[PDB]
């Protein structure tokens, strides 16, 4: 702002060169947006213009955080990160409270705004270079380099750490039990209070950061409810299991049994303790598909005990901070999108699901984009780190739309997969 | 001469120091031929002499391949460029014309030897040191250093165009109506002010430019609509491709079939319906730069139709920012889909094709999307917005597939067009088993080595069969069976396969395939009334699948 700070030297990994990722092409809506936002930042000295000596380059999109109040810049520093924040995952690494996932409620407010004060280490700037495209490349992109810890970049936080924990102490006093996880751009306050009270703690907190320096646009509504007044409140209590619905309707046919013998014979990897031969012996004959069959010996029992190990979660499933978190989401049916967040095939960590409205924006590429931002937060909150998604979506379709319904300040990592086969009907 | 211009600071790649290559004391003829050139340079300020104390050296050459007036000195910077930091590659993005906007008066100024006036970091000049020799061990050599942008250096097309852009900025803010664009050595300036009213600004442009060392001759200059750029033909309102000639022979070799196929895509930018499947299905081989590749029957027919097309020349219209873009897809049948982008019906902005180069099985609906997609992505790049589609498909055909297709897609708004072929689900499988319909417990294993198999079935109705197969894979049989069952059964049938391959295939509902059998198992689906497929894992699932797995 107006009171210089001793910048914090920043070293890209030895042998690692700044990023040179190419700028995704934008709508002109998105440019005009960013084009304005930037000029702004530029006046504020927030960030400046560079030259051809800087060959580095990281992506920048534009989305809407509020509703449509007005656009917001979102630099996809996913790269500069791997080439930084990974080694700046320790050097100045922010810890993760493994209890936060338990508070009665977790409100989520950002602070990305704070970073915008601490000058960035002169030598490192060049790597945060980001470039506003032009429509049809009819002009040389406008080139900007940051002069303050930009936001998306996972090291603006770590540098700002010290400063936060300092602004956030005179509140940790008052309200002990409140947990505060700052992951990148946003703070995660979590408390076991009757809503209204917690909600207060938050506003009571926000008002804190606020009378100190930070500002939190967290003004969610404004004394007015017309059936849409959302302020990020999660509830890590219901983060739970088990909806693998084995049919029940007591009238099974050769066809009904058939499918069963399969889904059961499927989970033999995620569950090696399930037999089926005895129920498959029920099929042993070449009977019609719409004929009803009868419950056999161990089979009738086998449906019980094999519907029983189907209640006791797979053991051996422990988070491995070494490995990565993968999360494959799968189109289920209208509105519902089942998912899983494993680290090593068939050892699933969480297996929720999700849904959205038909009439109102009934869309896949929207649901998914939300089922991610949601699936993601389960993570940020649970294991304090965004996953990598095996997105059942055409690389280029997603490539085009996500930015839209995308609310978040972060971009996870993702990839696109050919076809889930015998998995949409199971979990 | 040189400029007052601020000099972009350059640094050589980490640690690496300056080049120290030597000149092979060449034709003492050319020698004094450089000595005169160099001297006209040091005077123009372009370079300078320096005490041999700490410099390096780059090979210095003098030449004139030519059959003209003089000699040109050419410094080989290879081993310097191998030591210079990298720069911001900006020609990396090329503006596609189909998104350019009409423009009245367009001019281009020659800047080519302008970089010679743009200073060079006064601290990266030592590395441009070169040594022009003397008669023969006559002088240590006339020794100079570059003061501006060496004509070879890596960081030159960059630093120049940087510097340039900067210089023009103000002139571009006091003429916010006109527009300037550069291209290596070509600066083009296009505007609206009548060519006359245009000339002044270009002169003012020239006067602005000269106010910064950048000079600009008008003689043997350029204005030649058509403008040959990036392999285009640019007129102040229309646009098109380089003269596209399709060589003809009776003997083809990859080296030529490629230049043929590629050149055939480039034309697709504006030439309607151009195909390329059949033609490049050939170059679909091993690295033979001269393998004698004999055009097959389709290649011919296809190359033929590309002529019928390419023959008749075509034009390209521009984009009106104030008029929604439209785009239509036509299906050519062989996974070949052609499109064209319009704002106004009897002329184009740009056209295009899309073919499912992918794996082994696809779909006209699926493809229609990929195409719908391929297009969307292009618009965003060119015009900065997505187009309003008009596609050969019905809301009912679409919505069904996406609602029953495991992958998640999203097609912007789209208006239907009865223009056949009509994209439409050629069939659907039962979600539930048909009651009363004979069940075909099917299968067909094969010997991986013996390349010999069997494929038959066994019905509840007690009806069996086992046809023999020679020259077959296993998946080939797991599909023979199916086809086989479908074959001896009523307009209603329930099929049981142990083949997830066969299933994962059928379930995708391919309307066509690269297989001789999947295209047959398809036209039997097309004919049936009620078909429901079922999956029972091979071995374990030897339930009813038992009797079926034994015979074979
Ligand atoms: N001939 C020609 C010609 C055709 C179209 C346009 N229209 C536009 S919007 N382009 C420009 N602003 C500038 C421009 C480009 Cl992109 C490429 C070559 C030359 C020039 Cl001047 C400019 C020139
Ligand atoms: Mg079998």
């Amino acid at each position: 702002p107006i009171s210089p700070i001793e910048t914090v030297p920043v070293k890209l990994k030895p042998g690692m060169d700044g990023p040179k990722v190419k700028q995704w092409p934008l709508t002109e809506e998105k440019i005009k947006a960013l084009v304005e936002i930037c000029t702004e930042m530029e006046k504020e000295g927030k960030i400046s213009k560079i030259g051809p000596e800087n060959p580095y380059n990281t992506p920048v999109f534009a989305i809407k955080k509020k509703d449509s109040t007005k656009w917001r810049k979102l630099v996809d520093f996913r790269e500069l990160n791997k080439r930084t924040q990974d080694f700046w995952e320790v050097q100045l690494g922010i810890p993760h409270p493994a209890g936060l996932k338990k508070k009665k409620s977790v409100t989520v407010l950002d602070v990305g705004d704070a970073y915008f004060s601490v000058p960035l280490d002169e030598d490192f700037r060049k790597y945060t270079a980001f470039t506003i495209p032009s429509i049809n490349n009819e002009t040389p992109g406008i080139r900007y380099q940051y002069n303050v810890l930009p936001q998306g970049w996972k090291g603006s936080p770590a540098i700002f750490q010290s400063s936060m924990t300092k602004i956030l102490e005179p509140f940790k006093k008052q309200n002990p039990d409140i947990v505060i996880y700052q992951y990148m751009d946003d703070l995660y306050v979590g408390s076991d209070l009757e809503i209204g009270q917690h909600r207060t703690k938050i506003e009571e907190l926000r008002q804190h950061l606020l009378r100190w320096g930070l500002t939190t646009p967290d003004k969610k509504h404004q004394k007015e409810p017309p059936f849409l007044w959302m302020g990020y409140e999660l509830h890590p209590d219901k983060w739970t299991v088990q909806p693998i619905v084995l049919p029940e309707k007591d009238s099974w046919t050769v066809n009904d049994i058939q499918k069963l013998v399969g889904k059961l014979n499927w989970a033999s990897q995620i569950y090696p303790g399930i037999k089926v031969r005895q129920l498959s012996k029920l099929l042993r004959g070449t009977k019609a598909l719409t004929e009803v069959i009868p419950l056999t010996e161990e089979a009738e029992l086998e449906l019980a005990e094999n519907r029983e190990i189907l209640k006791e979660p797979v053991h051996g499933v422990y988070y491995d901070p070494s490995k990565d978190l993968i999360a494959e989401i799968q189109k289920q049916g209208q509105g519902q999108w089942t998912y899983q967040i494993y680290q090593e095939p068939f050892k699933n960590l969480k297996t929720g699901k999700y849904a959205r409205m038909r009439g109102a924006h009934t869309n896949d590429v929207k649901q998914l984009t939300e089922a991610v931002q949601k699936i993601t937060t389960e993570s940020i909150v649970i294991w304090g780190k965004t996953p990598k998604f095996k997105l059942p979506i055409q690389k280029e379709t997603w490539e085009t739309w996500w930015t839209e319904y995308w609310q978040a300040t972060w971009i996870p990592e993702w990839e696109f997969v050919n076809t889930p086969p015998l998995v949409k009907l199971w979990y | 001469p040189i400029s007052p211009i601020e000099t972009v600071p350059v640094k050589l790649k980490p640690g690496m120091d300056g080049p120290k290559v030597k000149q092979w004391p060449l034709t003492e003829e050319k020698i004094k031929a450089l000595v005169e050139i160099c001297t006209e340079m040091e005077k123009e300020g372009k370079i300078s002499k320096i005490g041999p104390e700490n410099p390096y050296n780059t090979p210095v050459f003098a030449i004139k391949k030519k059959d003209s007036t003089k000699w040109r000195k050419l410094v080989d910077f290879r081993e310097l460029n191998k030591r210079t930091q990298d720069f911001w590659e900006v020609q990396l993005g090329i503006p596609h014309p189909a998104g350019l906007k009409k423009k009245k008066s367009v001019t281009v100024l020659d800047v080519g030897d302008a970089y010679f006036s743009v200073p060079l970091d006064e601290d990266f000049r030592k590395y441009t040191a070169f040594t022009i020799p003397s008669i023969n061990n006559e002088t240590p050599g006339i020794r100079y250093q570059y003061n501006v942008l060496p004509q070879g250096w890596k960081g030159s097309p960059a630093i120049f165009q940087s510097s340039m852009t900067k210089i023009l900025e103000p002139f571009k803010k006091q003429n916010p109506d006109i527009v300037i664009y550069q291209y290596m050595d070509d600066l083009y300036v296009g505007s609206d002010l009548e060519i006359g009213q245009h000339r002044t600004k270009i002169e003012e442009l020239r006067q602005h430019l000269l106010r910064w060392g950048l000079t600009t001759p008008d003689k043997k200059h350029q204005k030649e609509p058509p403008f040959l750029w990036m392999g285009y033909e640019l007129h102040p309102d229309k646009w098109t491709v380089q003269p596209i000639v399709l060589p003809e022979k009776d003997s083809w070799t990859v080296n030529d079939i490629q230049k043929l196929v590629g050149k055939l895509n480039w034309a697709s930018q504006i030439y309607p319906g151009i195909k390329v499947r059949q033609l490049s299905k050939l170059l679909r081989g091993t690295k033979a730069l001269t393998e004698v590749i004999p055009l097959t029957e389709e290649a011919e027919l296809e190359l033929a139709e590309n002529r019928e097309i390419l023959k008749e020349p075509v034009h390209g219209v521009y984009y009106d920012p104030s008029k929604d873009l439209i785009a239509e897809i036509q299906k050519q049948g062989q996974g070949q889909w052609t499109y064209q982008i319009y704002q106004e019906p009897f002329k184009n902005l740009k056209t295009g094709k899309y073919a499912r180069m992918r794996g082994a099985h696809t779909n006209d609906v699926k493809q229609l999307t990929e195409a719908v997609q391929k297009i969307t992505t292009e618009s965003i790049v060119i015009w900065g917005k997505t187009p309003k589609f008009k596609l050969p498909i019905q809301k009912e055909t679409w919505e069904t597939w996406w609602t029953e297709y495991w992958q998640a897609t999203w097609i912007p708004e789209w208006e239907f067009v009865n223009t056949p072929p009509l994209v439409k689900l050629w069939y659907q499988l039962e979600k539930e088993p048909i009651v009363g319909a004979e069940t075909f417990y099917v299968d067909g294993a094969a010997n991986r080595e013996t390349k010999l198999g069997k494929a038959g079935y066994v019905t509840n109705k007690g009806r069996q069969k086992v046809v023999p197969l020679t020259n077959t894979t296993n998946q080939k049989t797991e599909l023979q069976a199916i086809y086989l069952a479908l074959q001896d059964s009523g307009l209603e049938v329930n099929i049981v396969t142990d083949s997830q391959y066969a299933l994962g295939i059928i379930q995708a509902q391919p309307d066509k395939s690269e297989s001789e059998l999947v295209n047959q198992i398809i036209e039997q689906l097309i004919k049936k009334e009620k078909v429901y497929l079922a999956w029972v894992p091979a071995h374990k699932g030897i339930g009813g699948n038992e009797q079926v797995d034994k015979l074979v």
